[PDB]
């Protein structure tokens, strides 16, 4: 992921799958698991939370969020309780992403 | 020339976004169908209203672009490749009011910004028309990112109507696209000096 | 509660507190605030996860998760000849803020605050009168999409008064 475009990906975040996240979130929040410390790391760990289905959230993938990430991703890069608990997760991820040089 | 307009709103009624599209005649069978850049189908075909095609849906992927044919049976007359989160059309201002402050001796010039309670595009600049309701004048525009301002009474003529009016444009670094519609004009009355 | 001042520290206040970053050895707090415990300061790293532990209370975020920047240095006011107003500061040394300019009529009310924001490190206030003065102020706002929702925004600035 070293050879994506970030500013574009960062755009298409910021304006809306940012939104389409907390939307789904809701407020509800948990801890995550594991961080990043490099744009392309993070996009790694983002994509492979985002579009690999989990037990509990099969339908993850196919969520609206996700599908705009992977047309992110594609374009740049050469049980409820479950669901929000990955968004969290992802939602953090890109946190580390804006944060990583 | 069949050549046609498109514009886009986001988050019209509710989290559904709001697709248009005309002609620069007669819509004689004609089509318009959007492939590309959506959700969860392949294209869409918008509805027709007397001159104008639209869709409402919340399948725009609002991301990468689209093509929109106008189409005869299964012939693409003309199509146009175009980015959705690029045509961006922004919602007029709301409840246009001036109110004459004798203690500042000004206008007071307040109005409602329907983008700041929604999601995607929130923030857009804001155009402030205004003119003597009666005979030819070049109207004073005022450039706001904000919903209050005022107009100093030295600067208008006393015992006359005025018209005012206001518009909005997107002011976003992906979001992009055209000025609103003007929001109805209001009238209001300077005093003598 | 816990606020991460400028990316530079971390400020606990509530008991005794541990913490670390990553998955090492928990530490005890370096300079704890004491009665005359109250609570702790401890150092902010750009990366990995703090884990804090009081168990009488645990979190484990980055350190940036309460990011509270320190309030911008100084603030500039420019008339422009298009009857705006250029209002300019220094940027912070890190990234992902965004800043909120206020003004007022000189006369107004403290519930008169207009507001603007914009990235940094200047933006134009619009429609304001040549001979009338203006207060202004400014505060940084981390961004919810860089630093999340539990980041708050620095103080104001003391008034800046452009005639």
């Amino acid at each position: 992921f070293s050879n994506c475009n970030f500013t574009s990906i960062t755009k298409i975040y910021c304006n809306i799958i940012f939104h389409d996240l907390t939307g789904d979130l809701k407020g509800a929040k948990f801890e995550q698991i594991e961080d990043c410390e490099s744009k392309p790391a993070c996009l790694l760990k983002i994509e492979y939370y985002t579009l690999n289905p989990i037990p509990g959230c099969p339908s993850l993938p196919d969520k609206t969020f996700a599908r705009r990430t992977r047309e992110a991703l594609n374009d740049h890069c050469p049980v409820q309780n479950i669901c929000l608990q990955q968004t969290s997760q992802i939602l953090r991820l890109w946190y580390s992403f804006m944060q990583s040089p | 020339d069949h050549s046609f307009w498109c514009h886009s709103q986001l988050e019209v009624d509710g989290s559904q976004h709001l697709l248009t599209c005309a002609f620069n005649i007669n819509t004689a069978n004609l089509e318009f169908q959007i492939c590309g850049a959506l959700l969860r189908v392949k294209c869409l075909t918008l509805n027709k209203l007397q001159d104008i095609y639209f869709i409402k849906t919340s399948e725009f992927l609002l991301i990468g672009s689209s093509n929109i044919c106008v189409k005869l049976g299964q012939k693409n007359l003309t199509c146009k490749n175009m980015a959705i989160n690029t045509i961006v059309k922004a919602e007029a201002p709301s409840d246009l009011k001036v109110v004459y402050r004798k203690e500042a001796n000004d206008f007071l010039v307040t109005f409602n910004a329907p983008h700041l309670k929604k999601k995607y595009l929130k923030k857009v600049k804001h155009d402030v028309a205004y003119r003597p309701a009666r005979g030819e004048s070049n109207w004073t525009h005022v450039s706001l990112f904000h919903t209050r301002t005022t107009i100093p009474q030295r600067k208008l003529r006393p015992k006359a109507m005025y018209e005012i009016k206001v518009r909005s444009i997107p002011h976003n670094d992906y979001f992009k696209g055209f000025w609103s519609e003007w929001s109805p004009s209001s009238t209001f009355e300077t005093p003598e000096p | 509660t816990v606020v991460c001042h400028d990316l530079e520290t971390v400020e606990v206040t509530w008991l005794s507190l541990e913490f670390r970053y990553g998955t090492g050895a928990l530490q005890p707090c370096p300079r704890y605030f004491l009665s005359g415990t109250s609570g702790c300061i401890l150092p902010a790293a750009r990366a990995g996860l703090l884990e804090l532990a009081l168990m009488v209370f645990k979190a484990r975020q980055r350190a940036s998760a309460w990011l509270k920047p320190r309030p911008p240095w100084q603030v500039t006011l420019l008339w422009t000849p298009d009857g705006d107003v250029t209002v300019s500061w220094p940027a912070h040394s890190y990234l992902g803020l965004d800043y909120e300019v206020q003004h007022r009529e000189s006369n107004d009310d403290e519930d008169a605050w207009q507001t603007t924001s914009g990235p940094c490190c200047d933006l134009t206030v619009g429609g304001l009168d040549p001979v009338r003065c203006y207060d202004f102020r400014v505060r940084a706002s981390p961004r919810a999409a860089h630093y999340g929702l539990e980041a708050q925004p620095s103080e104001w600035t003391a008034v800046t008064r452009l005639s």
